[PDB]
């Protein structure tokens, strides 16, 4: 909302897992200003139990991105209206983009 | 705008364990009340009491967790699971993941002592 | 009280393109709430790329928007 | 026993014969999953009857008076010469009366389904 | 000049504000011409005519499998293992194909042959894992593993699509001439 | 760069295809652009305002239809887009019909650029000329020791990327396509997240489709130009 | 009428004295029913009578007497 | 009796095979409009394609869903096909050359036609799905709506003739086909016939609905054959209505002079030749109308339900009422009320 | 160097057509309206003449 | 205006000859429009597997 910045479009939100840090997860926001033809990135941090404030109040487009970040990493977003899995199977246990989640997971399906 | 769906609760981390206890008992009530709806949606073989028993066992599993943050996450995920079950978003296949005991006997040999486990290279 | 009627538009539906599960709520004619369920084609590509060399990861980008293969390649290459 | 009656009897016979052939030759192996209603591959919950719009009712109800209006002109077209100018005047009066009702239907917008949700057009005002 | 919160490129371009929409009373066409277009479906008739013109043009269809679509020397089809003109295998088990394979479709085993040669004792491709990318063929230092132009090898059982070394060598023997056309056309470009 | 050079007769064939693609476009436009039924299905269907388009993360036609002149090829030029001449179509009603017109004009502009590339294609290499990054040509690989070593290493270990991170975006056919890649200095990316325009478009569906009829929803899905491999990666 | 409530709350586990259900008996004090058990018995009551009970009123229920007073 | 049986067998075979080959013609014509070939492989030049589809379907298992009134779902398509075929009993291929020479033939056409909505209406009830009920409701509303238009045009034509005998209506067009003074009615009748058969661009129910493929979504085997056959049979029959109401039926040109040159007296040869000329005229008109159905399918996108209901009740019906006024007025002005 | 590379012609290729080419065809709308009026009027002339002669045939019968 | 219409004989598509060309010109919505069928002797000839340039190509 500042006149010299005017970053009106939210481009993406994701997380990056850094298992060596005390706060595992860094949350990354990318923003675009069509007014000034400019981009900017904003980082914060989180753990498996400490949430982040949802930015859906500021950008509606953020909604699904935060859901994906919750689904892949387990980061919670405080104030998110409808926060649930968006990618994984119903009842899927785990957050697959964590460095300790194995590549092929734990379970497989078949017809019985 | 982008509006929430049926039985969606905005994520709020309770600042106190008592204010979480209220929400948690309310979620337990919701699950117990939805049990018959579950038995109808998912065409289950077993009885409504079996579903409610399973729900009790699930809530029992975390009866002694102390850290407030962990309880907050357990509650938010339990509510996600309630929303998934009550909206029929789940199919029968994923819903029946919760009831492994309800399936029949898998075989004659489930070892319990050391020798039986050792004969199957599971010691 | 308005009572929504809920329809699964897809996945096995010509307009839903085989993989979209668009859960719609109608009051008569009109859509009042829409809930697209996705992940019916979630392949875990982003997890797989972390186990690949950059050269080995390039062909995963062909298979994202699989009518626009070369521009997908182009963004990864840039 | 002219061709008319024989043809009219013959048609249902052929339909029933094709049905019988299909019953006799196709396999028949019902089972629970096959017996489900096809709704895009998923299952939906049983629901109270959908609330419908009034235009759906109104098209079907208004079909009957308009259909009767149209069908009441059959005696006129079968008697036009006999009743020539007097009946021509009478049928004009009858048509005009029915057209007044058509006018009522058109001006009341009786068969229009209005999209309940409309874009907001209110100005944005700030109390400085 | 000096801008505050802006710039010359964020200034609106000349003419960015659109002209006001015209009303009905400022129309060039009289109402009768418009009604003629409206009731007689003029543009719909133009569309029908365009469709009808196609009906008298040559169709594009080819009569597969009696005719065949275009194929190029670079095309990536079913895999084969090649020989030297002497008949010796070209593969010396460097395992570069196995290392590069993005789908991990290749499984290789090697040891010293009783004549001392470095050669494979096992060369497997899971054709149901393979993505037909051609990376193995690029990686090979001796042109041993190749993709033929053959696409017509559908099977009735999945077990038939796990190619072992015998199957791949037989493919090389079977397709060597077509492979030589393709190589003679594309080797300078690799 | 690219993995191989163009074969010998390709520029001529692309040019001959280009000499008739314009007519191919005209006939589709004959069927659609002025058809009153097409307009009944597209005009004022799936309307998005410019401010809401920005707030929802829409890009490409989904944005240009609302009147905003933004296109990465002109705003942040990459590979050779600065060297070619083309125009950018911008809508004003933010509906399905404006987006259809935008896509049809983009057909023509792509034909323009393809012709300019057929006329201005220069000589030289097609991949970067450092064999630590890209593999050397095969006749060097089978004659020169350094070339063989570099080929072996590139196909077994891969090149190492300096540590760091980037978000890189292009004007893909469906809107802004981005990648956020984090390098830890090794041969394998530490993190790679794909920003698919279809993801944000389908996210905006619930805001755009409210209050429409079901066939309008079919039309809106079609106007978003969704491919679902993009959506769920 | 109250006898139906006594029947509903009699057929539950963890209680070894079926005759201990006096019209003013508290679940947490007499029966030794857990918080979860209290929710279960409240749900069983409201299901037996077919009535839905709101959140605040349901939580404030703590005894047989309050159950009848609301019944 | 014998002659009656032979005539009925000939007429029935011709109608059923014409219906079978209309599906092949649609596939081929759409194909060549789309720069492809269409069926050219099952039989020579793809001439056995329809029979392959029919045999395949006749050997396909019938599925009765669980919540389904199985009797109603198996009899609904049967009755639609039966009424669709019964409609052919009054179509003449020459003066009086028909299976049923009814003085009330037009009325028969309209009544059997009005029995055509029950398939859509009953098919949705066949199951217990609310998707199905809504789709059937819409399709039924469209069907009765355009039934009004077709009936109005019938009555407008009878204003010129004052007869319900189809042969007589055709015979009065030896002076001029009724499409010449009433050309807008030709356009309107074709549009309404396409809508009444629920053909594109009037195919809401099958192609934009909750169920994937209309109210036939649940049909397999011979019930599907019944619905498909009834649809194409109604296409040809409604085109025959168009032909005798507006296109002069079996009339082409005056061949009196040519026949007087060729023949010197009545014979089975002259009778056969006159019959061939009449039938070929009616057949070629039917061919043009079938081609037009397919061509319109090739050229246009679909309406929505709201669009088509508006088209029928706000645009077409008011014009038809205005025509109700203007036709008897013109007959009165010039003293041209038709006698019986 | 560069030997054997695909390259453009020295003069370049002739320009291709890329702008919209949908030329207007057909008479002005009022011509079609006039033709429709003429067709319908001639048809009405014939149909009313036929009706009148049919009535005289009815008198004779 | 560059990009404007070019005649049909400057487009590498088969088209018609003789009396049929006169008929097509009389009956076309737009006479300058091509049919879309590539000219067989000119298009993708010689085939990519028999290019002479392959035997002179060097790494650039
Ligand atoms: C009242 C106003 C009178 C004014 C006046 O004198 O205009 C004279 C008028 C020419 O003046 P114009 O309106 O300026 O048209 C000249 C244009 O070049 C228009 O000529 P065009 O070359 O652009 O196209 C002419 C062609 C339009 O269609 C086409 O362009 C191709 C159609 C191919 C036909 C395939 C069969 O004509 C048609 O085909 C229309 C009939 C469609 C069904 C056949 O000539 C006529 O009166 C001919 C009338 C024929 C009526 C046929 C309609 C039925
Ligand atoms: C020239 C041909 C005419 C052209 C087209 C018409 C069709 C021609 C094709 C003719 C025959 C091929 C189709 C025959 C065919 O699939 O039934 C096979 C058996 O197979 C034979 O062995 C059963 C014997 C088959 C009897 C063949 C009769 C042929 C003329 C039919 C009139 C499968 O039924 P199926 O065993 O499950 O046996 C039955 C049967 O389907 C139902 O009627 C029973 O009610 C049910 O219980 C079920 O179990
Ligand atoms: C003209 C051709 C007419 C052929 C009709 C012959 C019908 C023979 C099929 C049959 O035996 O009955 C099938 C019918 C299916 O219904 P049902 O099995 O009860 O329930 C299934 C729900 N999933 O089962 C029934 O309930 C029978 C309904 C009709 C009763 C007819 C009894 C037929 C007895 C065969 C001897
Ligand atoms: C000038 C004085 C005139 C005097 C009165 C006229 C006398 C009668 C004229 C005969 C023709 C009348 C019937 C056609 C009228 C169509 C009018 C129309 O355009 O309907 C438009 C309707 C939407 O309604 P509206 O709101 O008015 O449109 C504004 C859109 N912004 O939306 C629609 O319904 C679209 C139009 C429907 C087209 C149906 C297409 C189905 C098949 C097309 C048939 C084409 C011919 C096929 C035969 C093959 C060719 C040989
Ligand atoms: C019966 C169901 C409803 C009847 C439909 C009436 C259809 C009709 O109009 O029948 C007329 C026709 C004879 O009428 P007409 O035109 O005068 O024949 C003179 C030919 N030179 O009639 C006929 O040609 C044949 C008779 C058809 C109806 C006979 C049905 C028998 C009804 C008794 C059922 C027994 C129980
Ligand atoms: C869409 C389908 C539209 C196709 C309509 C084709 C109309 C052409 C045939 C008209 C037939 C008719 O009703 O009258 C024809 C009649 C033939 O004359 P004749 O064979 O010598 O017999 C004399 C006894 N009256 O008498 C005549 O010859 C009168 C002249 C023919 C009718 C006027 C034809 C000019 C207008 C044609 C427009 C047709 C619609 C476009
Ligand atoms: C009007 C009927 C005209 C069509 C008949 C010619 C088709 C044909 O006779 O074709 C030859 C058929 C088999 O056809 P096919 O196997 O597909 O070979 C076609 C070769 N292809 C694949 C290259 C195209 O031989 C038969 O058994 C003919 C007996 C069929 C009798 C049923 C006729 C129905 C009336
Ligand atoms: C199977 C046989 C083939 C039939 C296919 C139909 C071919 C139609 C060709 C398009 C003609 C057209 O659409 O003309 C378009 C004209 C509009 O012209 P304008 O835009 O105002 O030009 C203005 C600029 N001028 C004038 C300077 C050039 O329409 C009309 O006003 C009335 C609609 C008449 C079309 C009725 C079609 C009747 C066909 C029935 C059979
Ligand atoms: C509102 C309508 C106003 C139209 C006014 C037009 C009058 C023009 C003068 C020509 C008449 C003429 O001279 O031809 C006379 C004709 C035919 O009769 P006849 O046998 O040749 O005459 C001999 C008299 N006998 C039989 C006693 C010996 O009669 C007609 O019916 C044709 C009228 C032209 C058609 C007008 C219909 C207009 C379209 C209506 C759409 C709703
Ligand atoms: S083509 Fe690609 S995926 Fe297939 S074996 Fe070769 S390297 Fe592996
Ligand atoms: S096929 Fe080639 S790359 Fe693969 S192991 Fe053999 S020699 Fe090495």
């Amino acid at each position: 909302d500042n006149t010299s910045t005017q970053y009106k479009s939210i481009i993406d939100i994701t997380a990056v897992d850094y298992p060596s840090r005390e706060n595992r997860f860094e949350v990354v926001y990318n923003f675009l200003s069509v007014r000034h033809n400019s981009r900017i990135r904003l980082k914060t941090y989180a753990t498996e139990v400490t949430p982040v404030p949802s930015i859906t109040c500021l950008y509606e487009g953020a909604n699904w991105f935060e859901r994906e970040a919750y689904d892949m990493y387990g980061v919670f977003f405080e104030g998110h209206p409808d926060l649930r899995r968006i990618m994984t199977d119903y009842g899927f246990e785990g957050h697959p983009l964590r460095k300790d989640f194995p590549l092929t997971g734990y379970t497989e399906v078949r017809w019985d | 705008a982008i509006i929430a769906t049926a039985f969606a609760e905005t994520v709020k981390f309770s600042g106190s364990k008592q204010e979480l206890q209220k929400r948690t008992l309310a979620l337990y009530r919701q699950f117990l009340r939805g049990a018959p709806t579950f038995a109808d949606l998912y065409e289950v073989q077993f009885s409504i009491p079996t579903i409610r028993t399973k729900i009790r066992q699930e809530f029992e599993r975390h009866r002694f967790v102390d850290d407030l943050s962990i309880q907050n996450v357990l509650y938010a995920k339990g509510h996600m699971e309630y929303q998934e079950c009550i909206n029929f978003w789940k199919q029968q296949a994923q819903f029946l993941k919760y009831f492994p005991e309800e399936d029949d006997i898998q075989g004659r040999h489930q070892p319990s002592n050391f020798v039986d486990k050792f004969l199957k290279n599971r010691a | 009280r308005i009572r929504a009627f809920t329809i699964n538009f897809g996945p096995q539906h010509p307009a839903a393109h085989g993989v979209l599960r668009l859960i719609l709520e109608l009051s008569g004619e009109e859509i009042i709430r829409s809930d697209p369920h996705v992940g019916l084609l979630h392949r875990g590509t982003e997890k797989l790329i972390e186990y690949k060399t950059y050269m080995q990861a390039l062909p995963y980008f062909d298979r994202l928007d699989y009518v626009s293969m070369m521009t997908n390649e182009q963004v990864f290459s840039l | 026993m002219n061709t008319f009656i024989i043809f009219i009897i013959l048609i249902p016979i052929v339909g029933f014969a094709l049905l019988a052939v299909n019953i006799l030759l196709a396999v028949y192996k019902p089972y629970n999953e096959k017996l489900g209603a096809f709704e895009c591959g998923l299952t939906s919950f049983n629901q109270t009857r959908l609330a419908f719009n009034a235009a759906f009712i109104l098209v079907a109800i208004l079909f009957l008076p308009f259909d009767l209006e149209i069908s009441t002109l059959l005696p006129y077209v079968m008697s036009i010469y006999l009743v020539s100018n007097y009946g021509f005047t009478i049928v004009l009066l009858f048509l005009l009366i029915l057209i007044i009702g058509f006018v009522y239907e058109i001006n009341t917008n009786a068969l229009k389904i209005n999209k309940h949700n409309k874009p907001n057009t209110d100005s944005l005002i700030y109390k400085l | 000049n000096i801008y505050a919160g802006g710039s010359a490129a964020a200034a609106p371009p000349a003419g960015f504000r659109i002209h006001r929409p015209a009303t009905w009373e400022e129309s060039e066409e009289g109402a009768l011409s418009k009604a003629t277009k409206y009731f007689l479906l003029a543009e719909m008739f133009r569309g029908l005519y365009v469709v009808l013109e196609q009906f008298f043009r040559a169709p594009y269809t080819i009569y597969y499998p009696f005719e065949k679509g275009p194929v190029s020397p670079r095309f990536r089809g079913e895999h084969a293992l090649r020989r030297y003109p002497s008949g010796e295998e070209r593969c010396i088990a460097c395992k570069l194909c196995e290392a590069i394979c993005p789908a991990l479709a290749i499984t290789i085993d090697a040891e010293e042959r009783i004549d001392g040669s470095r050669r494979t004792t096992k060369y497997d491709i899971d054709m149901t894992k393979c993505i037909y990318c051609g990376y193995c063929q690029e990686s090979c230092p001796v042109d041993a593993i190749v993709e033929t132009p053959n696409v017509e090898y559908a099977t009735e059982t999945r077990e038939e699509l796990l190619y072992n070394k015998e199957k791949l060598l037989a493919n090389g023997d079977k397709w060597e001439l077509e492979l030589q056309y393709a190589l003679d056309a594309d080797a300078p470009y690799r | 760069g690219v993995s191989q050079d163009l074969p010998a007769g390709l520029l001529d064939d692309i040019y001959m295809w280009a000499t008739q693609f314009g007519d191919r476009l005209d006939e589709i436009e004959e069927l659609l652009t002025d058809n009153r039924i097409w307009k009944l299905r597209t005009v004022n269907i799936g309307t998005v305002t410019a401010q809401d388009a920005l707030n929802l993360g829409l890009s490409g036609p989904m944005l240009r239809g609302s009147g905003i002149p933004f296109d990465i090829r002109k705003n942040a030029p990459y590979d050779a887009y600065d060297k070619v001449d083309f125009d950018v179509p911008v809508g004003m009603n933010g509906d399905c019909y404006d987006r259809y017109l935008i896509r049809m004009a983009e057909f023509r502009q792509s034909l323009r650029i393809i012709e300019q590339c057929c006329n201005d294609m220069p000589a030289g290499a097609v991949k970067v000329e450092d064999f630590k990054i890209n593999s050397p040509p095969r006749n060097l690989m089978k004659e020169d020791m350094e070339a063989l070593i570099h080929h072996f290493l590139l196909y077994t270990k891969g090149y190492s990327v300096p540590p760091g991170e980037t978000y890189t975006a292009i004007e893909a056919p469906k809107g802004e396509m981005g990648v956020y890649v984090v390098s830890d200095g090794s041969e394998r990316p530490y993190k790679c997240k794909i920003r698919a325009p279809g993801f944000a478009h389908l996210g905006a569906f619930d805001h755009i489709a409210r209050g429409h009829f079901l066939p309008d929803a079919v039309a809106i899905i079609g106007t978003m130009d969704l491919v679902f491999g993009e959506v769920d990666r | 009428a109250e006898k139906r409530i006594a029947a509903v709350l009699e057929s539950f586990d963890k209680i070894s004295n079926p005759a201990a259900i006096t019209p003013t008996a508290s679940f947490a004090k007499d029966l030794n029913l857990d918080s979860l058990d209290t929710v279960e018995v409240v749900v069983a009551i409201e299901e037996e009578f077919g009535i839905e009970i709101p959140d605040k009123e349901a939580d404030e229920i703590k005894s047989v007497n309050q159950a009848v007073e609301y019944i | 009796m014998i002659i009656n049986i032979v005539e009925i067998l000939i007429f029935l075979v011709c109608v059923l095979f014409s219906v079978a080959y209309l599906t092949v013609a649609e596939r081929k014509t759409l194909a060549y409009m789309q720069r492809r070939l269409g069926p050219n492989f099952v039989g020579y030049y793809g001439l056995l394609q329809a029979f392959a589809d029919a045999v395949k379907l006749l050997l396909k298992e019938i599925v009765l869903p669980k919540e389904s009134n199985y009797i109603i779902l198996v009899i609904s398509p049967l009755i639609t096909l039966i009424t669709a075929l019964i409609g052919w009993v009054v179509i003449p291929l020459g003066p009086g050359i028909t299976l049923g020479e009814l003085n009330l033939g037009i009325l028969f056409s309209l009544a059997i036609g009005s029995l055509g909505v029950f398939g859509s209406l009953l098919s949705g009830w066949s199951s217990n799905s609310k998707y199905s009920l809504l789709g059937s409701i819409r399709s039924t509303a469209q069907l009765i709506s355009y039934e009004l238009i077709l009936t109005s045009i019938f009555i407008i034509i009878i204003m010129f003739v004052s007869s319900l005998n189809i042969t007589t209506i055709i015979e009065t067009q030896r002076v001029v086909w009724y499409c010449i003074p009433l050309l807008p009615l030709l356009l309107i009748f074709f549009i309404a016939s396409v809508a009444e058969t629920a053909r594109p661009p009037f195919d809401l129910t099958e192609s934009e609905s909750e169920l994937v493929a209309g109210y036939f979504t649940e049909y397999s085997g011979s019930p599907f054959v019944f619905f498909f056959l009834a649809e194409y049979s109604n296409i040809i029959l409604i085109s025959a209505f168009n032909g005798y109401l507006l296109l002069g039926g079996y009339l082409s040109f005056n061949y009196s002079y040519l026949f007087n040159i060729l023949f010197n007296d009545y014979s089975y040869v002259s009778f056969l030749f006159e019959g061939l000329i009449n039938s070929s005229a009616y057949a070629i008109k039917l061919v043009f109308l079938m081609f037009s159905f397919i061509w319109v399918r090739a050229a246009f996108p679909r309406f929505t339900y709201d669009n088509l209901i508006n088209f029928c009740w706000i645009i077409l019906l008011p014009l038809l009422f205005g025509i109700f006024l203007i036709i008897p007025s013109t007959l009165y002005i010039f003293d041209s009320f038709p006698t019986l | 160097p560069s030997v054997g590379q695909d390259l453009p012609p020295v003069g370049g290729y002739e320009p291709v057509q890329w702008r919209r080419n949908l030329p207007a065809r057909g008479f002005r709308p009022l011509v079609y309206l006039a033709a429709l009026c003429g067709i319908c009027g001639y048809g009405f002339y014939r149909a009313l003449g036929g009706i009148q002669e049919r009535r005289e045939l009815k008198r004779e019968k | 205006l560059p990009g404007g219409p070019v005649p049909v004989f400057k487009k590498y598509t088969v088209g018609s000859k003789g009396i049929w060309e006169k008929l097509r010109v009389l009956l076309a919505i737009a006479p300058n429009r091509s049919t879309g069928n590539p000219i067989v002797p000119l298009y993708r000839v010689p085939t990519p597997g028999s290019r002479p340039e392959a035997n002179v190509y060097q790494d650039p």
